[PDB]
Parts: C-alpha cells; structure tokens; sequence
C-alpha cells in the first residue's frame, strides 16, 4: 500500500488552537503535543478532517479541475455507476453521503473500500521566538532536522539526497547557529526571549536547511521572499528548543461577560493556549492506488490521484482547530511539487 | 533478512474489544505477529499461512549502534536476578527460586541480543536490559472527531525517535528494500527498510554449539518465548505437549515447569470470507519453560517454531540452559 | 540554559538579597518599608524613563561624594537616613544582579560581564540597553514579590 | 467556506487597555501583545465580543438598516419561526437568547451553542500605525516593513477568498528596505537643514524616496476612503515615518502609556495602605486593522434580505462604518473608545 | 547599530563631571559652586529662556556678547571659583548644544554650525524650543552626576 507520498507544508497566518491534551498541567486546554518529545503537533486524524471537508465543499461547487479540465461530479457518478447513481446523487444531496471523487481520495463517509491517501501527523519545522535584533526568529533543533532528513527522502529520492546526509550538527545547551539578522553586532551572541545564546560559526547547516525548503516549497516562501527567511534561522539545543515550545506559546485568558451586571460571571474564567503564528509545520501525505470500483478514467493510477490533491491544495487557506469564529486557524498550505 | 520498520507517526494496534460508535475509547496492545505478517505479505505482493516463513518480530533501537531488543523474559526479577525452579523431595513439590525470597516480580522491559547470548547461559548483565520508556510511550490522542458525541479517545504507541520495529525473515524471499506501508488500526504507516542480517544474530548463531552442549551435558533445558505461541493441540492450552519437544530429539521428559503471564486473546479478519477469524489463545511472549529432558537435542539452530501459525511469526522459542 | 533555570536563579537571588536586608536591618522598620516601596516603584520608573535614567537617579541619593561609578564600592550602612540607605541598597542589588547574576558558579552570570550597569548603558548599543532593561524589570519584579512577602512596614 | 472579507480599521480616540490576565507579572497590568514579536494586539475573541454586544443592542433597539430599510427582529421572528416564535422571544426577553440577526451573524447564545455557528469570523487586530512623539511636530505615525509585509500578506488572504487579481497587485511594487540608522518620513517632521528626525529619543537619517509613502497613503484610501477617520488623509501623510523593524519594536515595547493609578482612604484623606497599582495603555491615535471573514449563514429559515454573504456584508458595513466602540475594559474611566471604519477592497 | 540619545546624554554628562572632578579635586569650592550652578541652571532656563541663561552665564564671565564662540573660551583662565564654575557650565552646555557627544556619536549636535547663542539670536522659535528641551535634558543629566560624584557645599 501507499506506493508514493507527497510532502505538505503549513504556515499559521493566525494563532492555531487545535485539539487538546491528556496532560492538562496548567492551561485548561493545551495544544496537541507529542509524548516522547513534547513538541507541538497536528494529529493526522484531525488534519485529515479539515483536508477532506475542504475537498468536499469544492465538489459541491465543482472547482477540482483535473488536468486543466473542470470536474463535474453530478455527471461523473452517473457515467461510472449508472443504475442507482441517480439515487447516489440524491443521497449525497441528502447529506447522508459524500461526493464520489472525494470518497476515492479521502475515503467513504460514515455510511466498501478505503481512501487512497493517508494523512500523516504535522510535525513542527520552524518556531517563532521573540528576539532582540531580528524581532522574531525561526528556531529549530538538530533532531528536528534529523526528523525532516528521513521523511524528505521518501519523495525527493538526487542532489538533495546527498545534501540530506550532510545534516549532522552537535550543539551545546548555550551555543547556537543563527542568521546574520539575529546576531548582535560586535558581541557575537544571540538573545532569544530572555535567553543569551552564543553563535557557533558554520556555513552549511543553515544554508542546507533553506536549500531543501526551496526545493520542496518553491522559490517563494508562503508569500515572503526566501532570502528574507534565510537570515532568521536560529538553531538551538534540544533542551532549549523543547523548553521554548512549552513556554513560548501564547496562553490567552478568556472570560464571559453577562450584560445584566456588566461584570464577569462566577466560574466563567479559563486559560487556553494557542500555537504562535509564523509556525512552519509540515505533514507527510501518503498516497496509494485507489480501490478499483469502476473509477473515472482520470483517477486510475496513483500519479494521477496525487496531482489533483497537490494542485487543489497548493496555496490554499483552510482553518484548523476550534476557534474559527475568532480568527484562529487559517493556515497557508504549500504542497511539495 | 531483517525488516526495519520505522514508524513515521505513532501506531495503534487494535485490541479485540470493538470500537465503532459506543466504545469510543480505543486502547492499544503490543503488535501481534499476525498484523506484521499481513503487512509483510502486502509488501511482497506489491513488490511482485503464507508460503514464506517469518521467524518473528522484535523491537530495536538505533543510536549509533543498531541493536534488536527482545521482550523482557519472565525469568528475570525486577532486581535483575534469575529465577530457577528447584524441587523439594521432602515436600514433593517444585517452586521457583530467586535465591532472595520465594516471592518476586518479573522485570518489565527488554533484553538485547547480547543479553540473549549471555542470558541463555544463566546470567544477566546490567547493560543487557532496557526499560520500556526508553523505547515507546503510551501517547493517548483525545477528541479526534450531528457529531457532538463522535469525540473518541485513542491510545497509540509513541516510539522514541531512535526506536522502531524490526521483523525477522528467513534468508531469501527478497523484495523491495525501501518504501512505505500501512500498519495498525487507524490509518497510519511506517518507513520500512531492508537491512542485512545483523551481526548479533551471527554472534548468537556461532555460539549456539557451546550452549547446546552445555544443555546436553547438564540434562536441563529452558525454552524462552520470544513471540507468543499457540501450543494447543485441539483447543488452546498452555500445557507443553511432550511430543512437541520430541521433534528436537527429547527421548523423555522428567518434569516441566512453566511461568508466564495472562494469555493473549486475539482474532483476525478473514478477507477471503469477509468474516472474523476464529478466536485464539496464545501463551504470552517472554514466558519460559523449564524442562528436565532425558537424551539429547540435535537442533542445529538456536531457535525453533512451536505451535500453529508459525509462518506468521508466532512461536519463536530459544533453547537455553538453567 | 532554559527559561525556568533563569527564573530559579532570579528567585534565589531575590530571596537572598531581601533576606539579607531583613536580617541586617531588622530593628528599624523605616528602612525596610522605604526599601519595599522603592522596589515596588522602581520598575515603572525604568519603563517610563529608562534603565540609565533610574540608575543615575539612584546614584544621586547617596548624600556622599562618589569617586567613580561602581556598585562594589558602595556601603549602604554608612548613610544615616533610611531613604539614602534604601536607595543605596536597591542600586547595589540591581547593579550586582545585572553585572554578576547569581555569581559565576550559577547558570546566569549577568549581562554586563562585570562592568557597572551605568557604564554599560554609557558605552553600549541600544539593543543591549533594552535587554538589560528587561532583565532589570524581571529581577525587580522578583525582588518586589519577596519584599512584600517578608519586609514589614 | 468564506466568500467575502471586509477589513476593519480601528483608530483609538482614548487610551486602549485590552487586559491580558494570563501574565505572570505583578509590576503592572499589561496589554496583550503578540508573544513572538511583542507588537500590541487585540484578540478576536475580545473584538468579536464588543461587536456582538453592540450589534445585539442595535437589533434590540431597532436601529439596524437592512437594504436601506429598517429591521424589525420581532416581526421577522414570526416570519422566520412562526410556531414557537412567542416562546423564543421570551428567552430573548429573559436575556437567555440573542435576536435573529445577531445569532445569524456572530452565532447563537451559550444555551443554543450546538444549534449552529455564526456567519462571521472576527480576525485579530494587528498594528498598522503607531504614534510616537517627535522633536518636530506634535507626533508621528510610525510603521515598518514587517508591518507592511504583514498588511500585504493580509490582502493575499482576501484576494484568495474572493478569487481577485488586482488585490495582490496593490502592494506588488512594495519593496522597502531600511537600515537601523535610516527612515522615510514626511516633511512635517524633518529637522530644518539636517534631513534628520528625532522620534522619541532616536536620531534617524532621512532616506530620499517618496514613492514608498505615496503608495502606502493611497492604500489606506482604498480601505478607508479619503476621510481618514474625520480628517483629510493628506493632512496626516506629512507625519508618517517608516522605521526599521528593530527600531519599531522598541517603540511598541516602551512608548506605550504607563499610568500609576491609586485609591485613597476617604477618612484619612491619604492613599490607603496597599492601594496602589499601575496599568499600561495603548496610546491614543493608534491605527489598527482587523480582517473579518464572513461565509454563508449556516442557520436556515432566513429572510431574503440576508440570503447570501453579500447581503450579510452590507449589514455589517452600514451598521459599523464610522462608528465608535469600546474595546477592552476601562469604560467607567473613559478608556478604550475607538473609531471604526469598515470597507471592502477593490 | 543604532544608539539612543539618552546614552549620549549620560556619556557626555559623566565625561564633563568626571573631568571637572579630576582637574579640580583639591578645589572644594569650585566643585560646590559648580554643583549649585548646575542644580540652579534649569530653573533659570525655564523662567527666562535659554538665550537669557546663556548670556547671563557670560555676564558673570565678564566676556562681552556677539563675541561668544565657546571654542574660544579658556574656562580655567578665570581666577574666581564662581567664574570657573560659570565658565565650565557655559562651555558644557554650549558644547552639547553645538556638537553633542561628537560627530561620530549618535547625537551630532542641534545647531551643528555655530555657537548656540547665535542660533538663538537668528533662528525661529521652534528651533529654540527644541534646543531648550535638549538643554534641559542635558542639564538634568549633569545635575544628577554632579550631585552624585561631586562634593557639595
């Protein structure tokens, strides 16, 4: 199964609060965090639930143009199913089912077969921390590069394969490797939100990381110049990076006000935690050949079923988490071409 | 040929309790050999009881050196002390002895193949054991998804960044080396890889003669269950059939002592008939059988397959001395 | 070199200095209350005017000529009035935290690298002064918490 | 899922104190800031809370004009609900439920949470122009390329939502770089015969380029017309300064107002023991812009005048253009008032 | 890198106060008179304006107006201690308002081309108000440093 795979990228335009956690240490609703590492994460189960719904609503509006040809789902099901396809049309319009093409891609609805694709967990790749010079910095960890090193080998692999093995850096708890826009002038040191870091001299690690990003997310970087990003990577130690993700996220106090008195209601006060904006996530999308059920001629093999997913989702803007109405969740996606 | 299977994400292996709409909480169990056997069957089918035999599966950790981790034996106390059954002719009964009290708690964890080559002799070092937390953790995802009640809890296997699952396959039956396949319950996948047989196996394979002759001369043999086995003849029973040891050349058995945990209850889905497979009970992995055999063992390999469904990976047993 | 270790060092240092002041000046509650009020007032002065301005303002309340700006040479016990003693102690604590942290043995050894913070403000860039401002605000917050906890007025 | 996006300019006429109670600091009561940058910010939950409260009040008082016609929620309830409408209005009369248009736009009350969601997604108010004192002139409106890049990235969101093309072409020519010791300011701040401007306590050499400020000025005219919240926009173009990202960060962190409030014992006539606390306020004349994304109304059985998002948009634009709100709470002491001017892009 | 004007203010004030302390360490009267004049100067500037204060400094110096170039004043060439203090104060104020803390410094000086007295003579009132703010700020810094490190009377 899952003959090939494609790489997705995410970039929080607005702070994201997706899911919760079984820890519940201080904040009432923390964000989904990995167990062994403690990094913030977007589970593939919840990430699929917004990927599929966005794909579904496109079918009702017929904007899934395949091979530069618009898709018309009403006739396609009749063309490939017939007989009860008219009843299939009624069931889909009854909200008891889902459009045909999506169920080949994202699996059947609650009411057979399986989806041709699998949605992996969205592992963090860049985290924003307030700095002294270079107002905010994109911080990573050496093992985060290691995680990206193995996963990226599934799609790209050959020049990037050779440079992928070059990602091997050991960092102490205070040294760092940072871009020019973050290093304090004269005093070769970097300050990242109350923590003083010493810059370690290097000329490959930061360049290599931004090299694979361009080759996997295009020359443009989510609406910003790529060169303006290369000066703001600050690779820190694992303990420093782990500590940042636990404490540098936005904890937002919230309360409900009753108009009868104008004050707050008793017990209606809690704190919720949000992933910061400008957080470059990435999730591996595994795609396989769909189950043969008289599918249309455009979705036979895996290479055709991945192009539709990549094209329809590149430069998209979907909402994750449970705070859509208050402007939380919008993320720009860049599929890896 | 080993089959490294590094999970990209966490993995969940479905326990026999149903989970569709009502039992929203879905726990996880250790990967049964049938699941990995089916995954390998899918892999070989894509590349080109199955016709090929899978010896078994073990955990592994890759931190500079690549080592395979075997389930912690039930023969090891929590203080890293072996337990030996000695019989009391005065009372006519046999009890398990740890030389530090009649009561003990088995040590949960793992045991590397270096441990195996030393544990079979009857001693265990300190570095030969690894705790459970160093390999995987029980990560529980919550609130995944008229859908006010669909929120369901799921517990997965959060392997460490340097730890994965390795599947042992007999020499030959070559197929695709690098790729990705789906394993588990809720749709997940691993980045598997094909790697030459590790030097640990040949270390234990070469030193098989020494332990074999020690067992032969001492008249005592211990059998360690690397993977669970279905040892029943008609039904499913934990009692070791004496004929089963007759294959290796045991002329007679004097007394058999076995220590193991609760049995593992499992089934499967018969894709041919679209119906669940018959429920089976298997002796849990890590149990050890202490026997007093008469005769000699002529097995050329330090392992043998016991019970049914041995091709999947069940019944991986090691011959050791006590 | 995480955030929580820095907070640990801040708490230890603030408790140490506040306990030292409480023990040494236990009898006279006037100096204790003056120190507590001056601590609770200090960070806001830093925010409104700046670290250099408030450092100079502290140095101007010593009622005695100073040979050269230096926190080590200070001796708050020399002065008579409680106001000058409190100002001298607060300035000494701030400067010693900003120049040495909680000692060279601790994880945080200060920012100015042994220099007088007034001199650091004098000849360093604006970014370094801003960082020292944030550090001073944090340590003053901890000092205010501990002083309100222990000191009596 | 969102068809139309309407921007929301905010101009503070009084100091604004958006309280951030999730701060482990006792020095003062800080205003919430973007943690990863330090810029002042107003969270959508706070912004939506004052929008919904104001909109509900207007519907209750029957002041909203829909399609240039008055809106009667009571009459519309009978047209929408018919049966059980009298039961429903009892809940509103008991302050247990909100009127129809409020529930359609922002969402239902807490009791009817699972019934449906709202039609609008109130974004986050981010900084666009910060007022700092200057040596020449009363003060200056300050921004930075990071804020400009953020604003340009915001139009991409609107352009993608509405499938427009000219929206991303508005700032496609904006390539402004600034050294730490450089700035681009109008002629109302430049010191005579020096090409220097002194913002707060920083001397910045003035760069020689007029296109950057000109194209920036007309961008606000696209979103806010010629009337710049009650004054001609050309009258304030001369006092707009572009500073580097780091220099702007210093202004945002430290130039915000800090006020030492106090309480006094009535009997003694002096300050009561322990009654002293300081607060932080966003300076007046601070320009912040939000971004409201509105989709089709989820709740069915709705009147034709609120049929689609375009119908919903005209309701928000009419009822909120050139209106004064109270964001954050210090109302009893006259803090938080802000002028609001909506408007769709080209 | 950028440098805040407050840093230049502090550096200039410390430089001038340390210079007068080191040069006239034996002269207690000079230090006391200079401290008193520095503490009394801002009030005179507020009451009568910057130009009147600058001219009144020269009135005690006995030097005539319209030949006022601060570079051409030897402040040590006056016998009286009061004259010495007035010359020092006038030279420091004029140097700050004409050159700041140097050309290379962040503050290059407001007038930058001639003596500030002439600047007040033949320039508009907005510029003299800016100069008055600058003079008040530098006078505050100098007064702080003098009250701190210079012997009073």
């Amino acid at each position: 199964m899952f003959e090939k795979a494609v790489v997705f990228g995410l970039y929080s335009i607005t702070p994201v609060h997706a899911g919760s956690g079984a820890e519940l240490s201080v904040i009432a609703l923390p964000i989904q965090r990995e167990r062994h590492t403690g990094f913030p994460v977007i589970w593939g189960q919840s990430l699929k639930g917004v990927l599929r719904s966005r794909f579904r609503q496109l079918e009702l509006d017929e904007k899934i143009e395949v091979e530069s040809q618009k898709w018309k789902w009403k006739e396609k099901t009749k063309e490939v199913l017939k007989e009860k396809a008219d009843e299939f049309i009624k069931k889909v319009e009854e909200r008891k089912r889902d459009p045909l093409l999506t169920e080949i891609v994202f699996g059947p609805a609650t009411d057979e077969h399986a989806g041709a694709v699998s949605v992996g967990d969205a592992k963090i790749l860049l985290f924003p921390v307030r700095s002294a010079k270079g107002v905010f910095a994109f911080v990573t960890s050496p093992i985060v590069i290691q995680r990206l090193k193995e996963d990226f080998e599934l799609v790209s692999e050959i020049e990037l394969k050779q440079i992928l093995s070059r990602f091997k850096v050991e960092l102490s708890n205070n040294e760092t490797i940072a871009g020019n826009a973050l290093i304090l002038n004269g005093e070769n040191k970097v300050i990242l939100e109350d923590i003083v870091l010493k810059v370690k001299s290097d000329s490959n690690v930061i360049e290599n990381l931004v090299e694979v990003l361009k080759t996997l997310f295009g020359d443009n970087f989510f609406g910003k110049p790529i060169e303006s990003i290369k000066e703001r990577i600050a690779i820190v130690s694992d303990d420093v990076f782990k500590s940042f993700t636990r404490f540098s996220t936005e904890i937002v106090a919230r309360v409900r006000i009753d108009a009868e008195k104008g004050t707050v209601a008793r017990g209606g006060l809690w704190y919720e935690e949000f992933l910061p904006s400008d957080t470059l996530m990435y999730s591996l999308i595994a795609v396989g050949s769909p189950k043969k059920e008289n599918l249309p001629k455009e979705v036979d093999n895996t290479q055709k079923i991945v192009n539709v997913l990549k094209v329809t989702f590149n430069n998209a803007f979907l909402q994750i988490g449970g705070d859509e109405t208050v402007g939380k969740g919008f993320v720009k996606v860049r599929a890896g071409v | 040929m080993i089959l490294v299977m590094k999970p990209y994400d966490s993995l969940l292996f479905r326990e026999p309790r149903p989970f569709d709409v009502n039992n929203h909480v879905a726990r996880t169990i250790l990967p049964l050999p049938q699941t990995l056997a089916g995954a390998v069957r899918s892999a070989i089918y894509v590349k080109y009881e199955p016709e090929f035999e899978i010896l078994g599966h073990f955990f592994y950790r890759y931190d500079g050196k690549f080592e395979l981790l075997v389930e912690s034996p039930h023969d090891v106390t929590q203080n890293l002390g072996l337990v030996k059954p000695h019989r009391i002719d005065k009372l006519g009964i046999t009890i398990l002895m740890d030389s530090e009290g009649i009561k003990f708690r088995p040590f949960n964890g793992f045991l590397k193949f270096s441990g195996l080559i030393d544990y079979l002799q009857g001693r265990i070092a300190e570095d030969s054991v690894v705790e459970r937390q160093k390999i995987f953790k029980k990560e529980r995802r919550v609130g995944i998804a008229t859908k006010e009640e669909h929120f369901y809890q799921v517990e997965m296997l959060r392997f460490s960044d340097d730890c994965g699952i390795a599947v042992w396959v007999e020499d030959g039956v070559d197929f695709d080396d690098e790729g990705i396949l789906g394993v588990g319950g809720e749709r997940r996948f691993v980045k598997f890889e094909k790697r030459e047989e590790p030097e640990c196996i040949t270390n234990l394979r070469s030193k098989w003669k020494k332990i074999r002759d020690k067992i032969n001369e001492t008249g005592r043999l211990k059998i360690y269950l690397a993977t669970p086995a279905i040892l029943g003849a008609k039904g499913y029973s934990s009692k070791l059939d004496y004929d089963l040891l007759g294959d290796i050349g045991i002329e007679r058995v004097r007394s058999v002592n076995f220590i193991g945990g609760k049995p593992v209850i499992f089934s499967g889905w018969d894709f041919v008939t679209r119906k669940p497979k018959p429920t089976r009970y298997a002796v849990p992995a890590g149990s050890v059988y202490f026997v007093e055999f008469e005769g000699e063992v002529k097995l050329d390999m330090p392992y043998l397959k016991l019970g049914k469904l041995t091709k999947l990976g069940y019944g991986l047993c090691f011959m050791g001395v006590w | 070199m995480d955030i929580r270790e820095i907070e640990q060092e801040r708490a230890s240092f603030a408790f140490k200095v506040v306990s030292d002041i409480k023990d040494k000046y236990s009898q006279n509650k006037k100096v204790q209350g003056k120190y507590s009020s001056y601590a609770e007032k200090a960070p806001t002065i830093i925010l409104n005017n700046g670290l250099g301005a408030t450092l100079a303002f502290f140095l101007s309340k010593l009622e005695k000529p100073i040979d050269d700006v230096d926190y080590k040479s200070i001796n708050p016990e020399s002065f008579g009035n409680a106001e000058n003693i409190a100002y001298a102690f607060l300035y000494k604590h701030l400067s010693t935290w900003l120049a040495e942290g909680n000692g060279k043995d601790s994880a945080f050894s200060g920012l100015t690298n042994g220099e007088d913070p007034l001199k650091y403000i004098m000849e360093k860039t604006a970014i370094d002064v801003a960082i020292s401002t944030e550090e001073a605000l944090s340590i003053l917050n901890w000092i205010k918490k501990f002083a309100k906890a222990m000191l009596e007025e």
